[PDB]
């Protein structure tokens, strides 16, 4: 569109030459009883009405 | 464990004797309370019941292990008091002495069994 020679451009690049290593651990929240997965549950209930 | 099965009967008898001893001493202590009923346990039936559970499963280290947590029969009154107290001194004094004697006998038998199991091993 502009024509040969009717355009000039120059590019400079800031690069990344730093070696990085990352380990990510994520736990799904289980505070709601509906999405909570259980292995063992002990429920002792006592009601001594006088 | 097999060691528990051998000593289960005497341990349960000793514990039941201690519990009934506490109940009899409570009957003695509350002799003067008006309206107090003298309570007791049937030793043989409760010993059957104890002689005749599911630890919750621990998947890892953080998982918390399961946390752990008798029937009293009224004594038939002999003399009618006016304040409603049915505790009789003589009957429960004899029962108290008998329970003390049987607790000592159970201690003797359990100690003899443990001492025999020990001299089998010593050498």
């Amino acid at each position: 569109i502009v024509g040969n020679g009717n355009v000039h451009a120059q590019v400079t690049a800031q690069l990344d030459f730093a070696n990085k290593e990352q380990t990510e651990e994520h736990y799904s929240p289980n505070g709601d009883a509906s999405k909570a997965t259980l292995r063992s549950r002990q429920l002792n209930i006592s009601e001594q009405v006088g | 464990d097999r060691l528990d099965a051998a000593l289960r009967f005497q341990q349960e008898a000793l514990n039941l004797r201690a519990q009934r001893q506490e109940i009899l001493a409570a009957n003695i202590a509350n002799a003067d309370t008006p309206g107090y009923q003298a309570r007791d346990i049937d030793f043989a039936s409760e010993l059957k019941k104890v002689m005749v559970g599911v630890a919750l499963t621990l998947t890892s280290s953080h998982h918390i292990p399961a946390q752990a947590v008798v029937d009293l029969l009224y004594r038939v009154p002999d003399q009618p008091s006016l304040d409603g107290n049915t505790v009789d001194m003589d009957r429960e004094r004899t029962q108290f002495a008998d329970n003390s004697l049987k607790y000592q006998m159970g201690l003797t038998v359990l100690g003899s069994q443990l001492k025999g199991m020990m001299n089998v091993l010593q050498g």
